[PDB]
């Protein structure tokens, strides 16, 4: 996975 | 501008009606608008200038990503020779999000950050300043590649340091700005460990805090410190 | 043309890449430019012209129907007045919409279809034409949109008087051809039971000639033909 | 559902 940053696109 | 002839509030109902279309590119143009009347923006109004840009700026991303990786693999040994045209679309890509990055940047600087005095907008916006400096660190390969990652660090650092002083340690945004200063760490800086530490100590601590809140405001919290399990569990 | 320096060749590189990248936008533009070249297409340069539109004209078409459908109930009774921003927003989807359409009726019109002998390209570019005539009169509501629609019409039965004469039954053009003819029965001419009539006879015709096909030519088919089975089970 | 047309976008 890449990691995850917020806020996320839709 | 071609918004300076549209009302402030026609171009935030104009944002609100691009993103339920999902047209995100207009959805940035119409904050961008909203944001150059040079009145400070509401907490909702912050939530759809930023929503709008990172769905710009994340398209971008994708296909940038997708055409480095195309880029690299042509330059790999006993790869047929095929030509300037992978590279130079790669860079068509690039410069248009650098462009973008640009543009949230000088938003920022002209003149957001400078005019939001309380904390939670004033961190918001350093914490946009951070990631933009950041989007434009995965492309940086110049003289100034350090000064960009630099930039980058120095506004996540002045936001955390804001966040810590006046913000719980479940506040949305200090969690997210901690999430993405973590990813900062381990994808820009080559310091996981500082990103593993980070994640960590800010699960921690909001935990620690999670039975202050209401159920609405749990869930916020909870929402994003499932995103630092999850690159927890990534790295270790 | 912005393309007009571009090699004819480095435009369909950059067409493929822009289609792995999700860039559909920039795609179309590459085969704008290939198109204004002003050499005929390949088979598989004309499905990156289509590729390409569709997916732009598939966006704006989403926007529009969100967009209408809010504007239609805010025109209900008992619903607030909001101001003219709904239809600005929408008229300003649909002007884009409109103005796409217009661009590849352009590039059908000067000059592919006419230098288009073989029945295979001749339906391919007839079938574009009857598609976005069949976009255009999805938002028309003027004195034109009578010959909008007959424009419509009138390139989709060009195009299956063509295919019928000189194409198998299973041959995915005209599958796709008649598949979206239909819907033009159904959703644009207010003939549901022209639509229906169409695909049924069109996928009795193909399942009966798929004896005669390779493995892979079977499941080019095949997919087509269950899209009309699938609005067969909408429809009835 | 909306009715099927083809090609369909990604
Ligand atoms: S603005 C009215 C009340 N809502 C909010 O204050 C926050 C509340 C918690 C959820 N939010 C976020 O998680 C958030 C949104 C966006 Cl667009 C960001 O860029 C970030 Cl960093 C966090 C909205
Ligand atoms: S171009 C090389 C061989 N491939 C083809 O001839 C067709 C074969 C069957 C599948 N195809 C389609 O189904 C098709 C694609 C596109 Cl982009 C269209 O616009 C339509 Cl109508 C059909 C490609
Ligand atoms: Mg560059
Ligand atoms: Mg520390
Ligand atoms: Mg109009
Ligand atoms: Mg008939």
């Amino acid at each position: 996975p890449r990691s995850c940053t917020w806020p996320l696109p839709r | 501008g071609a918004m300076g002839s549209m009302e402030r509030a026609s171009l935030i109902q104009k944002a609100k009606l691009a993103e339920q279309a999902e047209r995100y590119e207009d959805m940035a143009a119409f904050m961008k608008g909203a944001v150059e009347k040079g009145e400070e923006l509401s907490c909702e109004e912050r939530n759809l200038l930023s929503v709008a840009y990172k769905n710009v700026v994340g398209g971008q991303r994708a296909a940038w990503r997708v055409l480095s990786s195309i880029e690299q693999k042509s330059n790999e040994e006993g790869s047929e020779e095929k030509g300037p045209e992978v590279r130079e679309y790669r860079e068509k890509v690039e410069t248009e999000l650098q462009g973008v990055c640009d543009t949230v940047l000088g938003l920022l600087d002209s003149h957001l950050i400078k005019e939001a005095g309380d904390a939670e907008s004033r961190v918001f916006y350093l914490k946009m300043k951070g990631d933009y400096y950041r989007y434009l660190a995965e492309v940086a390969t110049g003289d100034d590649k350090k000064r960009i990652i630099d930039s980058a660090r120095s506004a996540y650092q002045e936001a955390m340091d804001i966040s810590k002083k006046e913000m719980p340690p479940t506040n949305p945004i200090r969690l997210g700005l901690a999430l993405n200063f973590s990813v900062f760490h381990y994808e820009i800086a080559n310091s996981p460990e500082e990103a593993i530490s980070l994640a960590k100590t800010t699960f921690d601590e909001a935990m620690a805090d999670l039975h202050t809140l209401s159920e609405d405001s749990y869930k916020d919290s909870t929402l994003i410190m499932q995103l630092l399990r999850d690159n927890l569990t990534l790295w270790t």
